[PDB]
């Protein structure tokens, strides 16, 4: 066991509709976004994402 | 003394409560979740991960036989093979051109790098909760560990809490969880000796050192078709390879109600579930009598702009006069609004400016200072962000979920219904019987 660097991505750019948002994403390479809910369901979405 | 209240689970967000002893000043105290862990009970069945097939250096009798034996080896496989003549790089290698048997062998075994690559399987029970809180009441900061059950005397430097029992049962994890890398997962895996080739579990063993592995992988010796020597074999993918192209996604991302899944041990943290029961003894060293705490003798409730917000979204001032100087509390008697402060200095005349957080289009709670009450009313505009990065510091109540002006609406409407049908049934019940007085 040891360390490796591993990337950052661009940080999203977030717009805030009525109960809900989306999420504006810059990906060269796939990178993963996952979700989900705080409640009793949870929703969870999972998505590799290239492009913008 | 005692005071028996009830806490929402949410890590973070604090709880305020006014214990209010008959003789004695109204004390603050503000109970909050710092931390809380659900870890269940777990067994180990066995350890899996990717299997190394070992073909031996083969047996060759040249003009006799053999026979396969027994072995406790994981999936040993074993089968004799006549009418053979094998050769390697000097020649032939016996003196018999037929009746020459040949034996061939395969096991299984953990691999070199298995000792970090490995799922571990477990069986889980009857999960646990334990909270940590932070109780301050008066001048006094306490934190403690608590078992959420009803029973145990949660820890407590001079005091005393018992919480629990949970209002709801919730675990994240089904009966079976396996553990790779840290990494938790929800999967039904097959039994220890109940092995499957191709399929998780398809080699297990109680540690990786262990001697005795049973594993079923589907080992197939053929016949040798070549002159050299050789020992053709066919055999069945690696079940944990399969199933780590399959796994899924983890249980740090599909928890629900904001669970953060760890290991060692396997537990469930800063979960928002269910309410907390806790009955709390407070010293009595931390009352102070009515005749030592000011006595105010009025005061007023003025709202400024408030809204319905997970922040501090409303504002209003006090204004009081007390007979002297101070440190008396404040509070909010309802359960849709929630004050900031806990404290305050009063004076002989003055005014303080409070904070709050409601839920409600309506700001119609009760506010106290020094123990005395005042009504705060005005109306909450809904807000204008949609996103907060907050959570919500109050519940919603149906009752306190509808303005005044609908409220006004609906009695309107409904009893003007219910006044026309009273008026109707008077006026049956009327004419009716004026034909029994009149005849």
């Amino acid at each position: 066991p040891t360390v490796c660097p591993v990337p950052l991505a661009h940080t999203p750019t977030v717009t805030k509709w009525f109960k809900g948002i989306t999420l504006h994403l810059t990906a060269m390479r796939p990178t993963l976004l996952t979700t989900r809910k705080l409640g009793l369901r949870a929703d969870a979405t999972a998505e590799w994402i290239t492009g913008s | 003394f005692e005071h028996a209240t009830t806490v929402p689970n949410v890590p973070g967000i604090p709880y305020k409560a006014l214990v209010e002893r008959a003789g004695y000043a109204p004390l603050n105290l503000e109970i909050t979740v710092v931390s809380s862990e659900l870890t269940p009970s777990t067994n180990k069945e066995y350890v899996t991960c990717k299997f190394h097939t070992v073909i031996p250096s083969p047996q060759v009798k040249c003009c006799g036989s053999l026979e396969c034996k027994a072995s406790s080896k994981a999936d040993y496989t074993c089968r004799v093979f006549g009418g053979v003549y094998p050769f390697m790089w000097g020649g032939a290698q016996c003196f018999c051109d037929s009746e020459n048997t040949q034996l061939s062998e395969a096991y299984v075994e953990f691999a070199p790098d298995c000792t970090i690559d490995h799922a571990v399987a477990l069986k889980v029970h009857t999960a646990a909760l334990k909270v940590g809180l932070r109780i301050v009441y008066g001048n006094t900061t306490a934190h403690l560990d608590t078992f959420v059950n009803g029973v145990t005397p949660g820890s407590s430097r001079d005091l005393k809490v018992i919480a629990g029992p949970i209002s709801a049962a919730f675990s994240p994890f089904d009966h079976k969880v396996v553990i790779r890398k840290g990494l938790v997962y929800n999967y039904d895996f097959p039994e220890y000796g109940a092995m499957k080739p191709g399929a998780f579990g398809d080699i297990q063993a109680s540690s990786l050192d262990a001697t005795d592995i049973v594993a079923r992988t589907d080992i197939r010796l053929l016949k040798p078709s070549v002159k050299n020597i050789h020992v053709p074999y066919t055999q069945a993918v690696s079940g944990y390879e399969m199933w780590k192209n399959n796994s899924g996604r983890p249980l740090q991302e599909t928890a629900p109600f904001g669970c953060k899944i760890e290991v060692e041990p396997l537990r469930a943290s800063n979960c928002a579930y269910g309410h907390i029961p806790i009955s709390i003894d407070i010293p009595d060293a931390a009352f102070v009598r009515s005749s030592e705490s000011p006595t105010i003798l009025e005061v007023s409730c003025t709202v400024a702009d408030c809204i319905y917000s997970a922040d501090f979204g409303g504002s209003l001032t006090l204004q009081y006069k007390a007979d002297r100087e101070g440190h008396c509390p404040v509070h909010s008697h309802s359960t849709t609004a929630v004050l900031k402060e806990a404290t305050t200095h009063v004076t002989a005349v003055g005014s303080i400016t409070l904070h709050f957080s409601t839920s409600s289009p309506q700001a119609n709670f009760i506010v106290s200072l020094c123990g005395k009450k005042s009504t705060c009313n005005a109306e909450c505009k809904p807000p204008a962000d949609h996103i907060i990065g907050e959570p919500h510091k109050v519940d919603q109540e149906f009752q306190a979920a509808v303005s005044k002006t609908s409220w006004n609406w609906l009695l309107a409407l409904f009893g003007g219904a219910s006044s026309l049908i009273v008026v109707g049934l008077i006026v049956l019940v009327c004419s009716s019987m004026l034909i029994n007085t009149r005849r």
